[PDB]
């Protein structure tokens, strides 16, 4: 799970929503190509 | 690149009712089925069952306008290292030279019907 | 002969996808009887 | 799960307040082929940190975590650094991503308010975890862990647990030459003194005031070794705990024989001691020979512990820096050195598993472990896990070099415990050492021989003592007669039963009927017979197959979850089949892939009943002959009835018989031909039964009602035409009701019937074309007599 | 554009099936727990 090192990550990142189905995603190696795409699609909604 | 002449009649004869018949009508199945039987009529049979998987089709676009023969075309896949070297544009190239081949061997069984 | 391949695909997902449907309700029915 | 995508992406879209746009939808399937088992992220990480650092409007916890997070060696954390980087470069992706959260976090927000490092102590908990760990993972057996008296005699290790206010110089460089050498032997120093390991450390020095400056800056370089050293020892104890691993216990044993060189040299130079003959300056250049091999060694060994490596993790680790200890070629080699001996702690596992095809798993260090699943109920299940359940894949316990093959290493050591499995466990000839070399592609290599080899012997074993060919030639005659005699008997006996109601059959005179019947024939050459039986369903095969093909299409609750309670135990519709093959004996048939290859046999034998009615009628209707029809108008319909009906159900089956049976039957035989593994068998299989049933067409919830409407208005039909012919040959109420000569209105219903089911035929060769639908097309429009009017209705549009 | 038209029907009718079959999953292993 890493619930806590993903929210360590999240910190880490020090931004302003988990975003851990992202990490799911990552479990599963998703490509960063399309992780891009997704996150540019997920973006403009 | 309209080779074997006598699979190029065959399509071009097989497709002129189709060109004749409406777009929305033809029969794709109908298209394959020309494709084998000129392949075992002809001396294309000799081609392999490969060379029939390398034997690919495509709609060209949305352009019920032009004539039957104008619009038909067949396609040629690569595959693998046949993928990075037919590329895509040189698979438009390809299928480039088999459109303006169709257009002439349509045409061509059309003018010696003429 | 490459562009009506598509259906064939279509055909196999929709088959799989109904199989899955009937074995699923089987096991759900199971799991609730 | 494989739909996974529901869970994360779909709420993706929904949660992420993207409900516009494609969401994380069409996200989720880019990202589902994009998703490996194994990891591919060769890049410039140095690079992307850079990069990430150059966006980085707080850089300094950018790079801490940049740091941090490879203190625990979490998996794959250059893809989030990577993905932090890249999301930062557009603003208006990352303004657009704030949009679809700070929303949402306001929501929340207002929805809310409405309503010190001791040594001892960090390795006592990680001792306990590690022993409730390896319990759990034990699941009722014991453990060779380390003694609690191994825990207690504290510093069981013998661990590191003199007035110089105006020595010459000379003996201070003397005493604190004694002092080091105390303290490199772990004891105390002569002048000054050395406070304990502050948790993970050696010994933290407190220089003696009267130590030169000069003298405290020259042992400066000493204390570094001297704090490896002793946390060296440490971190050897840590991997002696079993809880460590016997694979660590095996590191820090290859540790303690380098260890040996340690206090080797310490003798070296206290020969020099003794003799009163060294020098500072002349240790330092000794030390200097190994000094930093010290902290190299232990550099390896915090590398496992903050790693927590257990399993492939330390493996990893060790892979990696054996590929990055160049530069100081002492540590590439002996790193390497220590890579080859401890791959053998697992790779004799490995081997095991591989070669011995069973995986020894006290540790279960290799990713292959035998999960428990019940490879008996397979068959009878619908769900069914020991076909793939047998040995689970520890994806996350994986070796640095052994990941590479892990997936093909997955399907070998599959294969081996499917050896394994079929009782006749076996090593795998090719037992190539597991060990570890610096050959990566030579890992594989003999890897591939053993997958072969194992594949191989799979496919032998299934051609014996599997012997699916009589399975099959046997199950010809099952659901698909292959033979009149097959289910001549069948059909000739379960008459009297489907007579009697579903709740009105007999089961007892059933398995009687059906032991008759098994003895009934001479085809009785398949030996399979045993592993084959009748059954019956509560709900006809359209009770669920309908509410399949509606899948929440249109009777999510109104038919399919509408119980057949609600209607009542009809025989026909009810019967079933069984069969089943043992667990190492073909449990292939789960109830989900059984019910598959049953029902086949149901809508067959249905065809086959409505046909043997339709004999029946005609048989009795032999007198007719011996007059003029023109005088039967309650009899005389029945003959074009059944002429234009033929054409519905007889001219139905035989597209069936031939055109759908061929080639499904045919491609079964040819790709088995072909099958070389399960998963080619399983293919070869699979074709002959989707294949069969698309042929057989029975997944169009609308066509199929409408084929089943026809079918049941032949069968209203015939019971129409039984029953007047039941109230006119006792006639030399409700059967006479059923007709009246109206059988010619029946047959007229029965027409229109037909020329619906030809428009769906029709409808079939229209929009699917296909071969299939032209022939039932082709099949209908057998002449115009009956054909151009039905071109002529088809116009009827 | 026939080919077109059987890739569409596929891309919409998998994407249903998976939807469904996802479905299923999801309460199946809700159903198993």
């Amino acid at each position: 799970a890493e619930e806590t090192e993903l929210f360590e990550l999240a910190q880490a990142a020090g931004g302003a929503e988990v975003f851990k189905i992202l990490v799911d995603l990552l479990k599963l190696n998703v490509a960063p190509l399309a992780v891009f795409q997704m996150l540019k699609s997920m973006c403009a909604g | 690149l309209l080779g074997q002449g006598d699979f190029i009649r065959h399509l071009m004869d097989l497709l002129k009712p189709e060109l004749v018949r409406p777009a929305t009508t033809l029969y794709q199945h109908n298209l394959t089925g020309i494709l084998e039987t000129a392949v075992r009529a002809t001396n294309a049979q000799f081609d392999s069952p490969e060379i029939l998987k390398r034997l690919d089709v495509r709609l060209l676009e949305v352009s019920p306008g032009d004539t039957g023969w104008d619009v038909f075309s067949l396609d040629y896949h690569v595959d693998g290292p046949i993928a990075t070297v037919f590329t895509r544009e040189c698979m438009s190239h390809y299928l480039r030279a088999f459109n303006f081949l169709w257009r002439a061997k349509r045409v061509e069984y059309i003018l010696t019907d003429i | 002969k490459d562009f009506e391949n598509q259906i064939t695909e279509l055909k196999k997902e929709n088959f799989n996808l109904k199989l899955r449907i009937y074995f699923l309700e089987e096991r759900m029915q199971q799991e609730f009887h | 799960s494989e739909f996974r995508i529901h869970h994360d992406v779909n709420e993706l879209l929904s949660l992420l307040r993207v409900h516009g746009g494609d969401g994380a939808e069409v996200y989720i399937d880019l990202l589902q082929k994009n998703r490996t088992p194994y990891v591919t992220t060769t890049v410039s990480a140095h690079s992307a940190k850079v990069k990430i650092a150059e966006f980085s409007r707080t850089p300094e916890d950018f790079l801490k975590k940049y740091d941090e997070l490879k203190s625990k060696n979490t998996r794959n954390l250059d893809p989030l650094v990577y993905l932090l980087s890249k999301l930062m470069e557009d603003r208006e992706t990352l303004q657009y991503l704030q949009q679809n959260a700070k929303e949402r976090a306001e929501l929340a927000a207002s929805a809310a308010a409405s309503s010190g490092p001791t040594w001892q102590q960090s390795l006592e908990l990680t001792r306990k975890m590690l022993r409730d760990k390896q319990s759990k993972k034990n699941s009722g057996q014991r453990l060779p862990v380390l003694p609690a008296w191994v825990y207690e005699r504290p510093a069981l290790l013998g661990d590191f647990l003199v007035p110089i206010g105006s020595l010459p110089l000379a003996s201070q460089e003397a005493a604190v030459v004694e002092d080091l050498l105390y303290v490199l032997v772990g004891v105390d120093g002569r002048y000054i003194s050395a406070q304990p390991l502050t948790g993970r450390q050696g010994r933290t020095f407190l220089v003696d005031p009267n130590l030169d400056l000069s003298i405290r800056e020259l042992v400066s370089r000493i204390l570094p070794v001297a704090a490896s050293y002793s946390t060296v020892t440490r971190f050897i104890e840590e991997k002696s705990s079993f809880e460590y691993g016997q694979v660590n216990h095996a590191l820090a044993a290859a540790m303690r024989t380098l260890v040996k060189e340690y206090l080797v040299l310490v003798t070296q130079l206290e020969q020099l001691q003794r003799q009163g003959l060294l020098s500072l300056q002349k240790l330092w250049f000794y030390i200097q020979p190994a000094m930093r091999s010290l902290d190299i060694l232990a550099s390896l060994a915090t590398s496992v512990d903050k790693g927590e490596c257990i399993g492939g993790a330390t493996l990893s680790l060790l892979h990696d820096r054996s590929f990055s200890y160049t530069g100081d070629s002492q540590a590439q080699e002996l790193c390497l050195h220590l890579t080859k001996a401890a791959s053998t702690p697992y790779f004799e596992i490995l081997e095991k598993w591989i070669y011995r095809g069973i995986i020894d798993d006290p540790y279960s260090e290799f990713m292959v472990e035998e999960h428990e699943l019940r490879k008996e109920k397979i068959q009878e299940d619908y769900n069914d896990k020991y076909w793939d359940q047998r040995y689970t894949v520890v994806q996350r316990q994986i070796p640095s070099f052994l990941q590479k093959m892990a997936g093909k290493v997955l399907s070998t050591g599959k294969y081996l415990n499917v050896v394994r499995e079929c009782g006749h466990d076996v090593t795998c000839p090719v037992a190539k050492e597991v060990v570890y070399t610096l050959k990566e592609r030579a890992y594989v290599e003999q890897i591939e021989k053993a997958f072969s080899y194992a594949s191989k012997v799979l496919l032998d074993f299934l051609m014996g003592e599997k012997e699916l060919l009589a399975h099959l030639r046997s199950i010809k005659r099952y659901f698909l007669m292959d033979q009149g005699d097959f289910f001549v008997h069948f059909m000739d006996l379960t008459e009297e039963e489907l007579k009697k109601p579903v709740d009105d059959i007999t089961p007892t005179r059933l398995e009687a009927l059906l032991e008759l019947a098994l003895r009934m024939s001479t085809a009785n050459t398949d030996p399979f017979k045993d592993d084959l039986k009748i059954d019956l369903m509560p709900h006809d095969l359209i009770t669920q197959l309908l509410r399949v093909l509606a899948i929440e299409t249109q009777q999510e609750k109104a038919m399919v979850h509408a119980d057949p309670t609600e209607l009542t135990l009809s025989g026909l519709e009810a019967f079933s089949f069984d069969y089943v093959v043992t667990w190492p004996l073909s449990l292939i048939i789960n109830r989900k892939a059984l019910t598959r290859y049953q029902m086949l046999f149901r809508h067959m034998f249905y065809c086959k009943h409505v046909e043997r009615q339709l004999c029946s009628v005609w048989i009795s209707n032999k007198a007719a002959k011996r007059f003029s029809l023109h005088s039967a108008k309650w009899f005389a319909g029945a003959f074009t009835l059944r002429q234009r009906m033929l054409n519905f159900v007889q001219n139905i089956q035989s597209y069936m018989m031939f055109e759908v049976m061929e080639p499904t039957w045919h491609v079964l035989e040819q790709n088995l031909r072909s099958a070389s593994n399960i998963d080619d068998v399983l293919g070869h299989h699979a074709s002959f039964l989707d294949n069969c049933l698309k042929d057989c067409m029975l997944t169009n919830p609308e066509l199929l009602r409408v084929f089943s409407k026809l079918m049941s208005v032949c069968v209203m039909f015939t019971n129409c035409l039984q029953r007047f012919t039941q109230s006119m040959k006792l006639d030399s109420p409700q059967l006479a009701s059923s007709f009246e000569a109206t059988i010619t209105k029946f047959d007229k219903n029965f027409s229109a019937h037909l020329l619906d089911l030809l428009a769906r035929l029709s409808i079939y060769s229209t929009s699917d074309c296909e071969h299939g639908m032209a022939s039932v097309i082709s099949r209908l429009d057998f002449n115009g007599f009956y054909t151009e009017r039905l071109e002529r209705l088809s116009a009827e549009r």
